């Protein structure tokens, strides 16, 4: 169903501003 | 690196698969050399947490959960984003000491790479569990059209027209759904095809059942002629259920 599907959308988004601040 | 498989796969890691890729690119492949990255701190925390938080969600998911290879292959990624997760780390603390680190950008790069991957990882075996959920219900529609053959009387065919009704009904409404989610559209058109010819031979059958009691019951006529044509929609309709579970299992 859902939980696991936000708990890794959430984790993506982290990782993706992370390494936009990163720069790219 | 090929096409996320679903539109939930997709919208999930396509974001961070383009950003990982410039970021690539850019540092690594030669380019921006002697570069400087800033200060990583504060987002890479909020990545540490995000997997303490994945990994508690998924932990749930793999003792609660009735499917076998599920519970097998899930934990498997939680290795492998719990150690990008630990690049990630030594990564920000190196950085901090000095911008200009080559072996921080380095673990940046694998760890940011490890932590997509580990949750494609865990998005596919996850989405393998629920196409094994629809290949249930087609699996077992499969086996009660084997039982068509022992139809003899009206009331059986009343019966087992009234069984196999949830069940078609069911069958259709996940592979219209399923069909939706796809991202590879020789894979929609396919499902979607063979939902059509099998949603469109059930009346086919019933009545195919039917011409088969009312000889079998009137005595004598042409039956085998009628068992025949029984088994040709059987047959049809077999074959295409089986397509539908090749085909859900596709994923490129």
């Amino acid at each position: 169903s859902r939980k696991l599907l936000s708990a890794a959308k959430i984790l993506a988004d982290a990782t993706a501003k992370m390494v936009e601040a990163a720069k790219g | 690196m090929p096409v996320f498989h679903t539109r939930t796969i997709e919208s999930i890691l396509e974001p961070v698969a383009q950003q990982i890729s410039h970021l690539v690119i850019m540092h690594e492949e030669g380019e921006v050399d002697g570069k400087a990255i800033p200060d990583l701190t504060a987002p890479v925390s909020a990545v540490q947490a995000a997997v303490s938080n994945l990994v508690r969600v998924g932990k749930e998911t793999v003792q609660t959960t009735e499917d076998q290879i599920l519970k097998r292959d899930m934990p498997p990624a939680f290795i492998k984003v719990e150690n990008a997760c630990t690049k990630l780390v030594r990564a920000a603390q190196m950085l901090q000491a000095d911008p200009y680190s080559v072996p921080a950008r380095d673990y940046l790069i694998d760890g940011s790479r490890g932590i997509l991957s580990g949750t494609s990882d865990l998005l596919l075996t996850f989405d393998e569990a629920e196409v094994r959920k629809i290949i249930r219900v087609c699996k077992g529609i499969l086996e009660y059209l084997t039982v068509a053959e022992v139809v003899e009387t009206m009331e059986d065919l009343v019966t087992y027209t009234k069984n196999l009704g949830p069940g078609m009904t069911k069958m259709a409404k996940m592979i219209d759904e399923r069909q939706q989610e796809l991202t590879h559209q020789e894979h929609r058109v396919m499902l979607v095809n063979s939902m059509n010819t099998v949603k469109e031979l059930l009346p086919v059958l019933i009545s195919a059942m039917k011409i088969f009691v009312t000889t079998k019951n009137t005595k004598s006529q042409g039956i085998e002629e009628a068992l025949k044509n029984r088994n040709f929609t059987v047959e049809k309709m077999s074959a295409e259920i089986n397509e539908i579970i090749r085909v859900l299992q596709l994923t490129s």
